[PDB]
């Protein structure tokens, strides 16, 4: 009943190996292209900041 | 159990794409009126009953879908996730058959639009439960009608995220947002108007004199977002993208052409787990929809299983909840990964026949021993798959580096298997 | 969508929102 | 192993020894239709070839 | 450098809007008293003086500004040259700097009619 | 990442014979990894390694 916890904890440091660890070239275009990709999402939230509190202001206020 | 129920509950479906099949950017064009949508969607609902807590699953229910007690976004796509969930349980877990008929397959998207306006229809009567009682049904139902035709011409459709998951993730980078520029704070025992903002700490430059204490205010500010906090979480941000190129690689010669290696790829991520944090997620979101029926027939007893233990002190006053709590999460990402993989594709049997119906066979041995070229490698990459994501989130709320926690890491880490998509059709 | 009134029905559905938000609010104040 | 053609197996085993560490029950070569001499090589039973093979990088 | 002018702009807004307001701060927008029943209801732009403003109303002033000159950057960077793709992507940008152009330009028309009873 | 002539004329003998052994190591991880597939990126070093590997045997003899 305690052996297949030895298998799967050496299930995973089989594949841990086996994985190609990126360098610093591929993390850096993920990392710099997908931080820019997040704020093409990102600064949506501060343009629902400039809107939708003062027409809040407006829907209460009427 | 699917003969009848479904041939009679047909009422206003949804448009198929037309033929203007081939485009780049008008792709991009239906993409961006959700988001115009989304941007209005969250916005202000017209009942004028001011309930004083705003809900009762709001932080993790927030983590979901952040307009508590707010505005069209309906508490969540919590009924769109989870009917969509137990949907495709019960069609690959054999309790109920499945349909492969394209018959079953319009109906199959009927009875999920069924279950997902009942759960919609549940979630009204659990909020809701004044005299002022009428048309707020009215208004959800519009308003979850309305996200289940967003959704579902955003899979057939434009669709490449989803419509759900970018939903999720663009309000996500919301609710990072809020924190990122903060302009009200009501008035504390001193200093209005800056709340963990950094416009907020250098407002604060300029206020306040005796910098050494306009710096301890700035990287410890506990009840307000912090920059220690942002720190943190951009910190997260860099290391689960060095976990996503975590990937395994395996080449193939195709079939009948000399020697292109077109490698195929398994990521760890393995579909980064929309499934299986959200099957995190969502369990304890329904019960915390369900407490509310355990109110008559709570949030003390009942949260000492049902919760992380909120608190930054490592060595909180119980033992009990921290530890449950991880080992939950843990168990419950590595699981739902072993249980996951054999519906949403990519198992063994999955990849073996995308390959042969793709013509890439591999160069080791047999084109049907390819199975077990590979199926030690995609269980553990589940699992592991699943497991160091949930611990990874334990790095999120161990230390408070994030703006909204594990749903943060997990829906930019749905942005970024995004990216991987756009990018695929160049 | 081979039609855009999907779109065209979802800014209807806020405009319903939108104006009958402040429509009781008129009697109001 | 794919092995070079104007070796021994008291060489390879040698290699074998020396590049992994690792230590050899025997060595069982042949020479494949290509020029390529292959290399069956039995490691003894207190090593696993699975655990060498995940180390090496083959799997 | 071209962030040199990228200061500027931010600089422009910045001081068309508030900097001569910082020291005598106006705070944002509520000045009804009960009109006939309904007590506090938040007013608008400042009408009745024409010096003051208060936080809200130079912050709209100051976006109104700038976004009308940054479309004629766009005007000029994009859409004068003829590089890009011919048919679908130089439309849009005619189009929603056109947007911008005429419908800036009318509600601040209409932001200086309205606080101001000029006759139009 | 360039290993040329010039340094390694000035540099001991013993000093030398590890970098050629370092070099034959990622030699053999290269040759591993192309017939797993490995990757575009890893089959570049495998010419440049080679190549290595001479200017330190050539500066040696």
């Amino acid at each position: 009943f305690v052996e297949p916890s030895r298998q799967f904890v050496k299930d995973s440091i089989r594949l841990v190996k086996r994985c190609t660890k990126p360098d610093r070239k591929e993390f850096q275009k993920i990392a710099m292209a997908t931080a820019i990709g997040f704020a093409i999402m990102g600064f949506i939230g501060f343009f629902v900041k400039l809107i939708h509190i003062p027409i809040n202001n407006i829907i209460v206020g009427g | 159990f699917l003969e009848v129920i479904k041939p009679f509950c047909v009422i206003l479906p949804e448009i198929q794409k037309p033929e203007r099949k081939i485009q780049f950017k008008e792709k991009v064009l239906w993409t961006a009126i959700t988001l115009f949508i989304f941007l209005v969607c969250c916005q202000i609902p017209l009942f004028g009953i001011m309930s004083s807590d705003s809900a009762d699953p709001f932080y993790w229910m927030r983590v979901i879908l952040a307009s508590n007690r707010g505005t069209l976004m309906e508490l969540g796509i919590s009924p769109i996730v989870t009917s969509g969930l137990i949907m495709q349980l019960l069609a690959g877990a054999k309790i109920i058959e499945v349909g492969d008929t394209p018959k079953d397959r319009a109906l199959f998207n009927g009875a999920q639009k069924l279950f997902g306006m009942i759960i919609t229809i549940g979630q009204s009567i659990v909020y809701v439960m004044s005299g002022i009682c009428l048309l707020i049904t009215i208004q959800l139902f519009v308003a979850g009608l309305i996200v289940l035709l967003l959704d579902e011409l955003l899979q057939k459709g434009y669709g490449l995220g989803s419509g759900i998951s970018l939903f999720i993730a663009t309000n996500i980078c919301e609710t990072i947002v809020w924190k990122a520029f903060s302009p009200t704070t009501v008035n504390t025992g001193r200093g209005m108007e800056f709340e963990g903002a950094i416009i907020a700490l250098f407002h604060l430059l300029a206020t306040r004199t005796d910098k050494v204490r306009a710096l301890r205010e700035a990287f410890y500010r506990q009840n307000l977002p912090n920059l220690m906090n942002l720190i943190a979480t951009i910190f997260v941000f860099a290391v689960v993208i060095y976990f996503q190129g975590f990937r395994v690689d395996l080449p193939i010669k195709s079939a009948r052409y000399r020697g292109q290696y077109n490698t195929y790829p398994i990521k760890l991520f393995y579909t980064s787990n929309i499934p299986i944090i959200l099957q995190s997620a969502l369990v304890s979101n329904l019960y915390v929809i369900s407490q509310m029926l355990s109110a008559r027939f709570p949030v003390g007893g009942l949260c000492h299983y049902l919760s992380p233990p909120e608190s930054f002190g490592s060595v909180l006053e119980d033992p009990v909840h921290a530890v449950v709590y991880i080992v939950f999460m843990l168990g419950s990402c590595a699981f739902f990964s072993k249980t996951w993989i054999e519906v949403s594709g990519s198992s063994a049997k999955d990849v073996a026949k995308q390959l042969k119906e793709q013509q890439m066979v591999m160069r080791g041995h047999r084109e049907t021993s390819m199975v077990h070229e590979l199926n030690r490698y995609i269980p553990t990459a589940a699992a592991f798959g699943g497991l160091c994501i949930g611990a990874l989130s334990v790095l999120a709320d161990f230390l408070g580096a994030i703006g909204s926690g594990t749903g943060i890491l997990l829906a930019v880490t749905i942005i970024y298997q995004y990216f991987e998509i756009f990018v695929k059709e160049q | 969508v081979g039609p855009v009134p999907v779109l065209v029905m979802s800014l209807l559905f806020i405009a319903s929102v939108f104006m009958l938000h402040i429509w009781g609010k008129y009697t109001r104040s | 192993f794919i092995v070079d053609v104007k070796a021994n197996k008291h060489q390879i085993k040698q290699a074998v020894k020396k590049l992994y560490d690792i230590d050899v029950a025997k060595v069982n070569t042949l020479i494949r239709p290509d020029g390529e001499k292959k290399a069956y090589v039995r490691l003894a039973p207190d090593y696993d070839a699975l655990d060498v093979a995940n180390k090496i990088g083959i799997i | 450098a071209m962030t040199v002018y990228a200061l500027v702009v931010v600089s422009y807004f910045l001081i068309t809007g508030g900097i001569i307001y910082d020291v005598i701060v106006e705070p944002p927008s509520v000045g009804s008293m009960t009109d006939e029943h309904g007590h506090q209801r938040p007013v608008a732009f400042l009408a009745y003086r024409v010096n003051g403003q208060y936080i809200m109303e130079g912050l709209a002033s100051s976006f109104l500004f700038t976004m009308g000159g940054l479309g004629f950057i766009i005007l000029d960077r994009s859409n004068a040259p003829n590089i890009p793709k011919l048919n679908r992507f130089l439309l849009l940008f005619i189009g929603f700097v056109c947007v911008l152009l005429s419908f800036f330009m009318a509600r601040v028309f209409m932001r200086m009619k309205l606080p101001g009873y000029l006759m139009g | 990442a360039k290993i040329k002539a010039r340094d390694l004329r000035g540099k001991k003998k013993e000093e030398l014979l590890k970098q050629l052994d370092d070099l034959k190591v990622e030699l053999s991880q290269l040759r591993v990894a192309k017939v797993t597939g490995g990757a575009a990126s890893k089959l570049s070093k495998i010419r440049v390694v080679r190549k290595s590997i001479a200017r330190v045997l050539t500066v040696i003899n």
